[PDB]
């Protein structure tokens, strides 16, 4: 019988600091036991500083992008060319995933980038459209390795004031990016030790009001 | 849903319906009243999958409200009977449906009769003395076989009526909540309050 | 259906400077229902730390078969069974149930008390033996487990510093689990002392 | 699709 | 896994890699697939990890007595003949697959067992996931009168392209060495081509950093 | 909803410093019968693009008539048809990405494993990969079948990432996937013989080789394997 | 489907067929309605050139639409009809969704919006 | 999810969790499952996470068509009534919702309604909905009086959740609850479990089943 | 695979190509699918791998044990010994062999067992997946009392054929010669009889 | 079977059993005990499949009274739970294993504790303040989870367990026709009549 | 089933059994599966008997269309109407189809339809169930040019051998000539080809 | 059905 | 597994 | 169970 899903590995991940945000995938893309590619960028810029990456089955998460970057262009021409915030482009794919509930794109979407009033802000989507803006999202295969590690490092869970018998939490602050790449390359390497769809490369998107810039790091290779 | 009876005596229709609402391991609700009038001297009671029973019923009120306007004229129980089974017998060979089974009690004022009329999801129609769905049935039958008389009186109506809840109560595995008890005759649809 | 996840739980160890630590949940459940705060998932056979998650029954039954043959071994042998020996009776205690096994995931942990090493193991449902410098990782939330220790540990940690570090490993990869927490303990294990530990997390 |  | 075997003018030399998988998670980044069964008889394994392990010491047990009994060094054909009764009288549901070498009186000899029971001759064998990576690479570089060295390099060269392409394979590379006329050489972690990075962050916490409940002495004493 | 009837195996491809090269066997199975053995399975399109195909042959040659059909169509209306709007290797990957990933959403796909080669009008190299599933993706090396497992490893051990390109001259290359043949007709029980080779330069263009064949084969040491294990004569 | 636009503006910025059904309107019965501080009294004038008319069966001209709703009309009694039922469907249909009869407001609204649509709708007067 | 929505003297109160689980995963501890439709009006949402959440803003919108239409609010039956009567569209389809449409009318009074994808519509003054919503029941019905004070229903609803929270494995995170009057509802605030459990331990002295 | 037997003037002659699958993937390429079970008392294997090995060391090894207790065996006897276990484990067995032998009185036998376990005396036996291809050509070229070289070109010929047609087949055509002069192996590369 | 609590205060453990036997849609009974007497100071409730529940509760019963009269003494709790435990746990891999789960509520004399084990067909062993086995724990819990005390009397322990078993009338789907309780203490076992 | 065609100096030769099969009971011993969709262009039929003579019926029909409008249709013409039919409907259809014509310029040719529709140009084709039992035969015998009494008897000699081993496939065998001459019928009887 |  |  |  025709099984129209595959499934293509790899691993998405977005921080979010007070003035800026990223979003993080390795560029691995595999099928089984087999590698397809070391390098196959799937973390995009979608313009009006958004970037997007639908990680999973990855004909469904090309068809996700390619229709979100329509949706943007379509945006511009029906809406006086204003900028598509963030809160506007979430809910939009929302729609864009749930129009296709009974026969679903077997994704997980995350876009990172920046709200109206210039913070940082990552949105994380289920399959079928659920939404919600969070600090930290892991996606993809190695999601369940990396997600309770940003819980720790990210939201400081767990995480108490010394000597004050377990009793005053370790208080929440904004991460510089410096502090917030450590986290994601600590994250990466630690995810291709122990989940054999992760490895090879991993590209950083990061966005600030000034745009976007990409850095990129190799991966081990086995 | 679950328990519905109906028993028709001399001058008029009983039904009694159960309350509780189920889903699950859970009774939802103890007060559902399983019942809509279709005109002033006809009601009818339903049971069966959830969701489909009060839709079923909303349209069929709709449809009869509605030709009880266009000709200032109230159908008699019959004619809404069959309207109704026709409307479930389309039902059974649609793409999904209807799973409803429901009795029409019903005082005719052109033959000053009581009518009740049993019909399941399959358009069956049966005109009986005393009618039941599920597994109610099963019980209450064989009981009314026995204690049931044609000329009784409606008080005499809701004793027969009593020892069939009584017995559901006994034998029955689920607890069903009790019945809300509704009179059909002459003089239109009453609610009995402490059953 | 699945027995490995019918009940919950997780089991973590890790290697130190002279030191090991053994850690575990304490939720016991039936699917989704939480029936007990109190389920240990970690024993001893004199100075040998075994701990064990999966099927609960299974959890029990292997503690009292592993106490009745160490005991035995300690009458012949006129000595207590050390970690590697144990680590192998494991294997082969289990490898003996093939093809109708235990469904669990044991880990042992302790100190060779001749020759001073920290030693731990892990084991598959059927005797596979892991030895690992590092940690081991066992349970329902044992993805999560592999992650925070992946990242968070490092060779060679003190006892204190060392209790901190699976702690957070555990606690953090508990939260991440329907089926793991309800409670948690550490054992911290030096050559011989060892101080075990509860810790306050989350009740959810 | 996850649940709630 | 992936493991190989290769011959050469004076001997055999068997290969192995040193991942073990539990579905998509690596479980060991350095588990030894490589087994004695006597001291100049040597086993790769791969398949259900605790099968191969305990079909390799069973057989080893017996052929020690057998050694002992007959006042003989155990031949390669003995193990074998062992290892395939023993496993196809098991139907398969023991799985081992295992590349058996070794040196004895008769001379030296490589061979394969599937876990049905089927055996293998040949001059160059690979199996598990990474065995059509391996074999590439055997069937492109072996030749006929190998040396020794030539005959090791041609191993892990073939547990390399597996441990690079087979997701099903990481980490390092074993290697032992069976020549005519002298003791075995087993070469635990010949090479190391996959040592992690050093980590960005010391992850370390401030002591007091997890709240306690209770503490208590333990005793493992009497 | 299709079960795919006369197959082709393998297609393998690769980077140079120049240009591309892919490659093919001429076999159409069916099943385990060695059904045709004249089956082109490499369709130039233009001067500038090879396109390999695996998988049902009658879905093969359905988009033989779409690559012809689409050529066409360009020159319509199109004074610079063979000049600044000729087909790129580009355009006819993502017309063949558009229409594989349409087919399997419509739950009745091509089943096909498709290898785009060319090189474009700048002189940039073009290689990508598309399948029945819509998947598509780029890598230095691509095959597909047995190729995936056998050729890649082998044509990686030359260009193993992006440097290694410009570092890989053309002989050494087609030495590569020519030895990546004669390994998949060693191991793959439905590969054949005889294939075809293209090579697509930015300088020299599209050179297109049919009728070869695996050479110097290694068999003579299966004469000293006797038995499976005890057996000496 | 017959397509015809009947129902289109003419150069003085008049929809002809719409002012002629006013004309058809202006040649029907008299029908008054006044509203007093506690209710409303519609009536009706009934043209006297027909005796031998049977009054039990004959359609009266005021029309329950639903059973606090009348209505009544002047102009062609065919036409009439055909919004009545219309009205008539729409009051039971808002019960059933909205759990709640029409207000008079909504109904009128409704009946008004009908009438709308045949005045620029292709091949209906 | 465990979320429950009860009438009182003093108005209504609704109280939900934040966990949405796949499987044994825990996918998210910060989950909002109630929606504010209007000042008047809340959604609770259980079951698919967007199913609930799609829906249930889609319901928004059209109770916000019904006021520009009709110079009116929207009764909580009818608002009730356009997403049951959405849902029995799609029965069989595979929809998953357990809802309880919450709010004030004048016409009304207080009002929930329950509605389901199987498409159930039911008015009543409890109901607790969701894998949790048993655990919840317990709490709840052994502590319901129809006089509690403002203070003591918003407790008992917070109470509530906690102990589902605790037991229910499929619940957890956070307590969010709501206060629903005739001047319309009235947000109570988020309460982590991490610290709300600990708190009402100790100040209640119940939970002795956990190690202290 | 694609196995044969032949009787001829001298005796007779086995046959078989050399690929061992596993799937679409070649296992093995150098397969020795003829195995002796007695010094002029030979088998070619087709089937699982396993069973048919598994079968043949059973057989050699009553036929040792016979042979020490009573002598050469017949042919014949050994095609029992296989058709007893063939038989009696055919729900548990994938194995069709060919059993030849060359006996001084007998001169060259040839018995098939097929999957059933049944047996049949042939002059010469086909069989293996790439058999069916080479029905028609078998039929049309056998007679009986070749000479040595016609019988090594009609088994040449055949496997070719069926090598050529069936994936399940390949590699080299091995032969195993059985007369009074002894037992001779023979082996034939691809470069020689694919073009035949 | 269906309904078995059981709660431990300060000086005793209470069993709550319910009294309803259903097969198929008749309630067959309304007053059976749930129950087996294993010594004096120790009892054991039991739900499950069907004929399964009481063949196992008696062979337990038989087992442990054999002990005490080859030894004449009687069996701690503890002893007499790990017993029950393994037996279950034997059963759970033969060819037809018990389904059935009990509570064992015994007092324990040397050490003048009262002690609650729960124990399910797997032989899953707990030890617990409060019980309970099949669906009457999603509602029983938390419930006591809320009002429970650790030091409460027999008396405050029997008016949580009337709070478990309304809650359990308000909201379980079937009729379990109420509960037969037992106390067991210092002075033995001893059953309730009015409940 | 078995068919054949086979291309020779003056033009091309289509052959078949005439047998139909409802099971093991033969339902028709002396069929026609060979179908003229045109004076000179011709097909054998294979597989279901209801598919392919709908089909065939649907090609006459376009053909004898293309034919008043544009003239005599090519033989790779009426392959691709085929074709058409059996790739689009492949789902619905179990048809094995070879087509054969004589054009004035391109004399003999055959195209073979497989199940899914593909189209393979040859010198000459084979197929139907018992084709697989004389592959071996067929490219062992088969050369170009053959005159038309050598391509009668390459066809009469490999259908009696799939004939022979193959249970369906049995009765006359058929032929028709296709050449600038014009249109041919043959048939031979058992007794003659058996015994060949 | 019949076959050919 | 291997066949012949 | 673990593989290799
Ligand atoms: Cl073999
Ligand atoms: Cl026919
Ligand atoms: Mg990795
Ligand atoms: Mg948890
Ligand atoms: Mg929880
Ligand atoms: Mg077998
Ligand atoms: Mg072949």
């Amino acid at each position: 019988q025709f099984n129209p899903y595959g499934d293509n590995g790899g691993t998405i991940l977005g921080i979010a600091g007070e003035d800026f945000a990223v979003l993080a995938g390795d560029t691995r893309n595999i099928t089984d036991y087999s590698i397809n590619s070391r390098y196959e960028p799937k973390v995009f810029d979608c313009g009006d500083n958004i970037v997007m990456s639908a990680n999973g089955f990855a004909a469904d998460g090309d068809a996700l992008v390619k229709r979100f970057k329509n949706s943007v262009k379509w945006y511009h021409f029906d809406h006086n060319d204003k900028k598509l915030s963030i809160n506007s482009a979430a809910r939009n794919i929302q729609h864009l995933l749930y129009g296709k509930r009974f026969f679903p794109y077997y994704v997980h979407t995350i876009i990172a980038g920046l709200d109206e009033d210039g913070k940082g802000a990552v949105y994380s989507f289920d399959p079928v459209g659920s939404y919600e803006r969070e600090q930290c999202r892991a996606g993809g295969a190695a999601a369940s390795l990396i997600m309770p590690f940003l819980d720790n490092q990210v939201n400081f869970k767990n995480q108490y004031e010394p000597g004050t018998n377990g009793k005053v939490k370790k208080p929440l602050k904004y991460l510089s990016v410096e502090e917030v790449i450590k986290l994601v390359r600590d994250s990466f390497t630690s995810a291709t030790e122990r989940h054999i769809q992760v490895g090879d490369g991993l590209e950083i998107l990061i966005v600030t009001k000034d745009g976007v810039r990409k850095e990129f790091y190799e991966l081990k290779r086995d | 849903m679950d328990i519905i009876l109906g028993i028709r005596v001399q001058d008029s229709v009983i039904l009694a319906s159960s309350k509780a609402v189920t889903r699950g391991i859970s009774v939802l609700k103890d007060s559902d009243d399983k019942t809509r009038q279709l005109s002033p001297h006809t009601l009818m009671s339903f049971a069966g999958e959830a969701g489909d029973t009060v839709q079923f019923a909303e349209y069929i009120q709709a449809n009869i409200q509605l030709y009880s306007i266009r000709e200032d004229y109230e159908l008699s129980p019959q004619a809404v009977s069959s309207f109704v089974r026709q409307e479930l017998a389309k039902s059974i060979r649609s793409r999904r449906p209807y799973q409803v089974n429901v009795l029409i009690g019903g005082y005719d004022k052109k033959k000053n009769k009581p009518e009740l009329y049993q019909i399941d999801y399959l358009g069956t129609k049966v005109e009986l003395p005393y009618g039941a769905h599920g597994y109610s049935g099963f019980y209450t039958f064989s009981l009314l076989d026995h204690h049931y008389r044609p000329d009784m009186t409606t008080e005499e109506g809701l004793d027969l009526l009593k020892l069939c809840v009584q017995e559901l109560e006994k034998r029955m595995p689920m607890d069903f909540k009790g019945v809300i008890v509704k009179i059909v005759d002459k003089d239109g649809i009453r609610q009995v309050d402490d059953f | 259906s699945d027995p490995s996840s019918i009940n919950g739980g997780i089991v973590v160890a890790m290697t130190g400077k002279d030191c090991v630590a053994i850690a575990c949940d304490l939720r016991l459940g039936s699917q989704s229902l939480g029936v007990s705060n109190k389920f240990e998932k970690i024993f001893h056979y004199g100075h040998v730390f075994l701990g064990i998650t999966g099927l609960a029954t299974d959890v029990t039954t292997l503690n009292e078969m592993f106490r009745y043959k160490t005991n035995l071994y300690k009458l012949k042998e006129e000595r207590a069974i050390e970690p590697e020996t144990f680590t192998q009776l494991v294997s082969s205690s289990l490898y003996e149930r093939r093809f109708g096994p235990y469904f669990v995931g044991p880990v042992v942990a302790g100190i060779n008390s001749k020759s001073g090493k920290p030693f731990i193991a892990g084991f598959d449902l059927i005797g596979c033996i892991d030895e690992a410098k590092d940690f081991i990782v066992s349970g329902t939330a044992s993805d999560q487990l592999f992650g925070m220790c992946e990242s968070l540990y490092e060779p060679n940690l003190e006892p204190e510093d060392l209790f901190e570090t699976i702690s957070q490993a555990l606690l953090n990869a508990a939260d991440r689990d329907a089926l793991s927490g309800w409670g948690a303990v550490v054992y911290i294990i030096k050559k011989d002392e060892v101080v075990k530990r509860y810790l306050k997390m989350r009740q959810d | 699709a996850p649940a709630x | 896994t992936t493991i190989v075997g290769v011959k050469f003018n004076n001997g055999v030399v068997i290969a192995a890699d040193t991942r073990s998988t539990q579905g998509p998670i690596v479980a060991d980044k350095n588990c030894a697939k490589l087994h004695r069964i006597s001291p100049k008889i040597w086993c790769a394994g791969a398949g259900t990890a605790a099968d191969t392990e305990a079909v390799t010491q069973l057989i080893g047990s017996n052929i020690e007595l057998h050694s002992l009994y007959t006042s003989r060094e155990p031949r390669v054909v003995s193990a074998l003949q062992m290892l395939k009764q023993h496993l196809f009288k098991y139907q398969g549901h023991i799985g081992a697959y295992l590349i058996v070498a070794g040196v004895d009186p008769t001379g030296s000899h490589l061979f394969s067992i599937h876990a049905h029971g089927s055996t293998d001759v040949g001059y160059y064998l690979s199996l598990g996931s990474g065995s059509l990576a391996a074999m590439a690479v055997l069937e492109s570089h072996w030749k006929q009168d190998l040396t020794k060295e030539e005959a090791i390099k041609l191993a892990s060269d073939a547990i390399q392209a597996g441990i690079w392409n087979d997701l099903g394979s990481g980490s390092n590379v074993d290697v032992c060495v069976m020549e005519i006329g002298k003791d075995a050489e087993y070469l635990r972690n010949y090479l190391t081509p996959n040592v992690r990075e050093e980590k960005q962050k010391s992850y370390k916490f401030p002591r007091g950093t997890t709240a306690v409940l209770k503490e208590s002495i333990v005793n493992i004493c009497d | 909803t299709q079960q795919p009837i006369v197959t082709g195996t393998s297609v393998i491809s690769m980077k140079y410093d120049n240009g591309v090269i892919i490659a093919a066997d001429n076999l159409g199975s069916y099943g385990s019968l060695l059904r045709f053995n004249g089956v082109e399975r490499l369709i130039p399109v233009g001067d500038n693009t090879v396109v390999g195909i695996s998988g049902d042959i009658s879905d093969m040659q359905h988009i033989e008539r779409l690559l012809k059909d689409l050529v066409t169509e360009n020159a319509y209306d199109n004074p610079l048809a063979d000049a600044e709007e000729a087909l790129e290797p580009s355009y006819i990957f993502e017309y063949l990405a558009t229409v594989m990933y349409q087919r399997r959403s419509k739950m009745n796909p091509l089943w096909n494993a498709i290898i785009v080669a060319g090189v474009q009008s700048n002189g940039d190299q073009f290689l990508r990969y598309v399948n029945l599933l819509g998947v598509t993706y780029s890598s230095p090396t691509l095959a597909t079948g047995f190729g995936a497992h056998m050729a890649n490893p082998l044509l990686r051990k030359v260009v193993d990432r992006e440097s290694d390109i410009p570092k890989t001259t053309v002989q050494v290359a087609e030495e590569a996937i020519v030895n990546a043949m004669r390994v998949l007709y060693y191991r793959d029980a439905r590969s054949s013989r005889n294939f075809s080779l293209a090579i697509i330069d930015k300088n020299t263009g599209l050179t297109f080789k049919k009728n070869l064949q695996v050479e110097n084969m290694k068999w003579d040491f299966a004469k000293d394997i006797k038995g499976y294990g005890t057996q000496k004569i | 489907g017959y397509d015809r636009a009947l129902s289109i503006f003419s150069p003085d910025g008049h929809i002809f067929q719409v002012e002629y059904a006013l004309e058809a309107v202006k040649r029907g019965t008299c029908a008054v309605g006044v509203k007093g501080k506690n209710c409303v009294v519609l009536g009706c004038e009934r043209r006297s050139t027909l005796k031998l008319q049977d009054t039990r069966i004959t359609p009266s001209k005021v029309s329950k639409i639903d059973s606090h709703v009348v209505l009544s009309f002047s102009g062609l009694n065919a036409d009439s009809r055909i919004l009545i039922e219309k009205a008539r469907v729409e009051a039971q249909s808002h019960r059933l969704t909205l759990e709640d009869p029409v207000t008079v407001e909504y109904l009128t609204r409704y009946v008004a919006g009908v009438q709308q649509r045949y005045t620029q709708s292709g091949g209906v007067r | 999810t465990t979320t429950l929505a009860f009438r009182f003297q003093g108005g209504i109160i609704v109280a939900v969790d934040s966990r949405a689980t796949a499987g044994n995963w825990v996918a998210s501890q910060t989950v909002k499952k109630v929606i504010e439709i209007n000042p008047f009006l809340l959604g609770t949402m259980a079951g698919g996470a967007a199913d609930c959440q799609f829906w249930e803003t889609w319901l928004g919108s059209q109770c916000r068509l019904h006021e520009l239409r009709e110079k009116e609010r929207i009764s909580v039956a009818a608002a009730s009534k356009i997403l049951s009567n959405l849902v029995y569209q799609y029965k069989g389809a595979g929809l998953s919702m357990g809802t309880m449409i919450c709010g004030y009318t004048r016409k009304e009074g207080p009002t929930i309604y329950y509605v389901d994808s199987d498409g159930t519509r039911l008015k009543g003054d409890i109901f607790c909905v969701g894998s949790g919503q048993t655990f919840a029941y317990g709490v709840l019905d052994s502590n319901y009086k129809w006089d509690l004070s403002v203070e003591d229903a918003l407790y008992l609803g917070k109470r509530s959740i906690l102990a589902a929270a605790h037991r229910d494995a499929y619940s957890g995170g956070s307590v969010n609850l709501y206060h629903v009057t005739e001047d319309g509802w009235i947000y109570h605030g988020n309460h982590d479990v991490g610290e709300l459990f600990w708190k009402v331990k100790e100040e209640e002295g119940s939970f002795n089943n956990v190690i202290g | 695979t694609s196995i044969m037997a032949v009787t001829f003037k001298d005796g007779v002659i086995l046959g078989a190509d050399s690929r061992t699958t596993t799937g679409a993937y070649i296992a093995n390429r150098v397969t020795d699918k003829l195995t002796r079970v007695h010094d002029k008392i030979w088998c070619c294997r087709s089937g699982s791998a396993a069973d048919t090995q598994a079968i043949a060391d059973i057989v050699q090894y009553h036929l040792e044990l016979y042979t020490s207790q009573y002598g050469t065996p017949s042919t014949e006897t050994a095609a029992s010994v296989f058709k007893e276990l063939c038989y009696e484990n055919k729900d548990n067995l994938t194995a069709g062999i060919i059993v030849a032998g060359y006996d001084d009185k007998n001169k060259g036998e040839v018995y098939t067992i097929p999957l059933g376990g049944s047996v049949h005396k042939l002059p010469y036996a086909i069989a293996g997946s790439g058999s069916t291809f080479i029905y028609g050509y078998c039929d049309k070229n056998f007679r009986e009392n070749m000479s040595k070289e016609e019988t090594v070109d009609f088994i040449k010929h055949s496997l070719s054929q069926a090598i050529k047609w069936d994936g399940s087949s390949g590699g080299v055509i091995r032969m195993v010669v059985l007369t009074a002069a002894g037992v001779e192996r023979l082996i034939f590369y691809p470069d020689e009889y694919e073009q035949l």
